[PDB]
């Protein structure tokens, strides 16, 4: 028969792309603009996430003969700025945020406080329609949002990101990874892809892998989380 | 967000 043991691409699980995006936008409009909202009930592990991210990122900023710069970072799917506040603003002179949900960007101005004055651009845009400026960012940080893009949109978005990197710049993807295949969450309208699927998409964007690390110390019941450094 | 992987 034609029905495979499992799916391995978004075209196998997404019935209608327009509805996939519109349902996701509606979902996020209804979420409280809080850390626990950003983390789907896992606000209590925000520090575990941030501290591991900092260690992951610092190697690129502090070590080697070709250090990644600290002039400008872009936080993708930034929400209210959980990551911008504790990871990026303390490390970069300037940060831009991009998110589809304007109310989160509005909340960010309050959430980020005084240090938020160093957030330059608040881009309200879906990643699928967003073009980061060429030769502009030292670090493009993409976390807990890749499941909201189709495979074609994710591949193209990553390709646009590559052109946006400054010399020695990197893209970091940190996100849920499925044990096997591609799994649809029809409640928030997103997918979770396995490591192989994500590797294929990274390759198709013309990106090279610099580091790949599984997040330790997370809740037992959740999908595994991986960080990929790319350029 | 981080989320349950569901049933084993
Ligand atoms: N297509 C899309 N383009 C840009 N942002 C999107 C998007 N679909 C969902 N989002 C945003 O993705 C975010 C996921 S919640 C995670 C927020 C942040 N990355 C953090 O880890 O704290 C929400 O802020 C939501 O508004």
């Amino acid at each position: 028969g034609l029905v495979p043991r499992g799916s391995h691409m978004t075209s196998e699980v997404i019935e209608d792309e327009k509805q996939f995006y519109s349902k996701a936008k509606t979902y996020w409009k209804q979420i409280p603009p809080t850390v626990d909202g950003m983390l789907g009930g896992y606000g209590h592990i925000s520090s575990i996430d941030i501290n591991s991210s900092r260690k992951f990122l610092q190697r690129f900023l502090r070590e080697g003969p070709n250090k990644t710069g600290t002039s400008c970072a872009l936080d993708c799917g930034a929400g209210i700025g959980r990551i911008t506040k504790r990871l990026l603003l303390p490390l970069f002179r300037e940060v831009d945020m991009v998110d589809i949900t304007e109310d989160f960007l509005v909340q960010a101005k309050t959430y980020l406080g005084e240090e938020g004055k160093r957030v330059r651009n608040y881009f309200c845009c879906g990643l699928q329609d967003f073009t980061p400026e060429p030769d502009s960012y030292d670090v493009i940080w993409i976390q807990w949002v890749i499941g909201h893009l189709t495979d074609q949109h994710l591949a193209e978005f990553l390709r646009r990101c590559k052109g946006s990197l400054r010399p020695n710049g990197i893209i970091v993807i940190k996100d849920n990874m499925a044990q096997e295949g591609v799994i649809l969450d029809d409640v928030d309208s997103s997918v979770c892809r396995d490591l192989d699927v994500v590797r294929r998409i990274i390759c198709s964007a013309g990106l090279s892998l610099l580091a790949e690390e599984r997040q330790e110390n997370l809740p037992d019941e959740i999908y595994h989380v991986y960080s990929f450094a790319l350029r | 967000x981080p989320k349950t992987s569901g049933k084993a």
